């Protein structure tokens, strides 16, 4: 999972 | 709200200093891929490492 820009 | 499920990394830039890695965001198109820091893979390191391995062994 992970921040998307 | 703002975090989503990482599929497979797709390519590699560095751009004014910063190192960034293309993302295909799980169950999205490649439209919707976009450019992340590596700061934002430290929690899928493996995701990354397999994107590596290819760019290594294509080489080669």
């Amino acid at each position: 999972f992970a921040l998307k820009s | 709200e703002d975090v989503f499920e990482v599929e497979k990394i797709l390519d590699m830039k560095t751009e004014g200093g910063k190192v960034l890695y293309k993302v295909r965001w799980k169950g999205y198109t490649s439209d919707d891929d976009t450019w992340e820091p590596e700061i934002h893979l430290e929690d899928c390191k493996e995701v990354l490492l397999e994107f590596r391995k290819k760019i290594a062994e294509n080489k080669a």
